[PDB]
């Protein structure tokens, strides 16, 4: 997972199912979520810096009051309704037609 | 230079290692210690949000404006970085200040705005405003060189022109005596965004209302049509990585399916988007393989019209050579990205050409040639089994220019720039 500071994870790759979890108040620097299936996962009050979400699907998954900075969403299923009161700063969104 | 510049009341240019006024009046120029000049073109001046980042023109008393009736114009080029910070919403800041005792003129900026303000000695003011959106796929304006011309006819109207076209105007005949400042301060004034800056170039002041033709001539002359430009409007250069934009479908980017002579390059989309919540939403520009222009046939680094070059293509942080075998069947010669020592006798020499359009010379064409200098054709694309493969084709060279058929072979080169703020991939 790459826990480096009190408040953050860094330089990690997740490429496995994430299921039935709630994460609050964490920063994630240079996180790579590659081919991940999120299932009933909530991130709350979290910061994502220079992360990559790639080929991810998600069910009952929410980002609540999260900030995304310099983050890339590449072929995710992340529609607007995945986010509640969230903030994007210099973020890129790519998807196949 | 043309007559209107020769007779300008101020002509601010970099020459022989100094920023000076070339006008007959030879006004004094004071430069602060934190003004940046672009080493490749020192007429391009960068001003930061810092006290010492300023230029002051102390005007000759003769040409100090203090009138009810004298018409005047100003022209300049500006390049304004994208707005990033919400503190920039509703924050008007002066950039070019000729106001004293609440009278005169000024150029100011705001989120998605260029503003011209006149104010008389009775406190009566009038504003003329150019607006551009940051919620737009590809902007002509955001972080790209813009030619601004502002004219003032004291009997009727003040006008703002952008890239030679009239955009806004407002009546000014309700303004009385205008007593402008003894000096002009080029400086960011009142800007709350600590990291804000501007680039400016070729400032001029004229003692008449410029007409449409004079404005068009001024725009065309200062466009530097002999030199190719990048997407942002800067000089196209050798040895600098560029993302590519094809003007027929700006919603695609260049990709390489495999390296080598059995592989091909193609256009793949959609580009997708880059955004900051409530601030901007644009088409992503930093996508796909990059092209590097290489010297073949001037000691400087600038790419000029009719320069013969090589093109390297950057695939996963390694450089390859753009090339084709012109013997392949058909008019359309599919391009490949070759290992550089492996290119052999393949066709790789490119004549850089500008599309002969009005304004900045940044719509570029690339005419592939064989090693005997024979045209293989402009680089565009062609559908093969629903795949838009890059090709060189002499069909392009047989078309009328300004015919929509040449859009396929028209490109823009986009380098990573500080004023854009997208993560490069
Ligand atoms: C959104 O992006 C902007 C623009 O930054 C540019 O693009 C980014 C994605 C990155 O690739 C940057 O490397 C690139 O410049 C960010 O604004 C910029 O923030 C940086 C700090 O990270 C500022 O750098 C400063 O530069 C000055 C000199 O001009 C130095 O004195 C400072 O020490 C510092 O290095 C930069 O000025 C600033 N640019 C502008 C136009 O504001 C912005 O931070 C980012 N948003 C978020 C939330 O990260
Ligand atoms: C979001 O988190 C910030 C601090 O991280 C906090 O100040 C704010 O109250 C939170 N917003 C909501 C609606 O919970």
């Amino acid at each position: 997972e790459g826990r480096v500071e009190r408040d953050k994870y860094a330089n990690f790759t997740i490429n496995f199912t994430m299921e039935n979890q709630i994460h609050t108040g964490m920063e994630y620097d240079n996180g790579r979520f590659i081919g991940v299936k999120f299932k009933s996962v909530t991130f709350k009050d979290s910061v994502f810096k220079s992360c990559t979400f790639e080929d991810v699907t998600s069910v009952n998954t929410y980002f609540k009051n999260c900030t995304f900075i310099d983050t890339v969403f590449d072929n995710t299923d992340f529609e607007p309704y995945k986010f509640i009161d969230s903030e994007f700063k210099n973020c890129s969104f790519f998807h196949n037609k | 230079p043309m007559n209107i510049i020769n007779t300008s009341i101020l002509n601010l240019r970099y020459e022989s290692n100094h920023l000076i006024d070339l006008s007959r009046y030879a006004s004094k120029i004071n430069i602060g210690s934190k003004v940046n000049f672009d080493p490749i073109d020192k007429n391009q001046i960068q001003l930061f949000n810092l006290e010492s980042s300023k230029i002051e023109v102390i005007l000759k008393n003769a040409i100090v404006y203090n009138s009810m009736y004298e018409n005047f114009s100003t022209s300049f080029w500006i390049r304004i970085p994208k707005y990033f910070n919400s503190i920039s919403l509703n924050n008007e800041y002066t950039i070019i200040n000729c106001m004293e005792n609440n009278s005169g003129w000024k150029v100011s900026l705001n989120y998605g705005e260029i503003i011209w303000t006149l104010q008389d000695t009775q406190e009566i003011k009038q504003r003329v405003v150019f607006k551009y959106s940051q919620m737009i796929n590809i902007s002509d304006y955001i972080n790209r060189w813009i030619f601004v011309t502002i004219t003032n006819n004291r009997l009727n109207n003040s006008k703002i022109y952008i890239n030679g076209r009239l955009i806004d105007q407002k009546p000014i005949s309700n303004l009385g005596n205008i007593h402008a400042s003894n000096n002009i301060m080029f400086k960011l004034d009142g800007c709350r965004d600590t990291h804000r800056y501007i680039w400016i170039k070729y400032f001029n002041l004229f003692d008449k209302e410029l007409n449409e033709k004079e404005i068009k001539d001024l725009y065309d002359n200062q466009s530097n049509s002999g030199i190719l430009k990048d997407f942002w409007g800067d000089y196209l250069q050798y040895d600098k990585p560029y993302y590519m934009l094809n003007l027929y479908d700006p919603n695609k980017y260049v990709d390489v399916n495999n390296v080598g002579i059995r592989g091909y390059m193609y256009l793949k989309g959609p580009r997708g988007s880059v955004m900051t919540t409530n601030i901007y939403l644009n088409s992503s520009l930093y996508r796909g393989a990059k092209f590097i222009i290489k010297k073949y046939a001037n000691k400087d680094n600038i790419v000029r019209n009719n320069d013969r070059v090589y093109i390297n293509v950057v695939v996963k942080n390694k450089e390859y050579r753009l090339a084709t075998n012109a013997s392949q069947a058909g008019v359309e010669k599919i391009l490949s990205a070759l290992e550089i020592p492996d290119v052999g006798n393949l066709s790789q020499v490119v004549v850089m050409k500008s599309k002969n359009d009005q304004g900045i010379t940044n719509k570029c064409k690339m005419n592939l040639q064989d090693n005997n200098g024979n045209d293989i054709g402009f680089i565009g694309f062609h559908q093969f089994n629903n795949i838009a493969k890059l090709v060189a084709s002499n069909w392009y060279n047989r078309q009328i220019e300004r015919s929509s058929r040449t859009l396929g072979c028209s490109w823009e080169f986009i380098p990573v720039d500080d004023g854009w703020g997208e993560r490069p991939l």
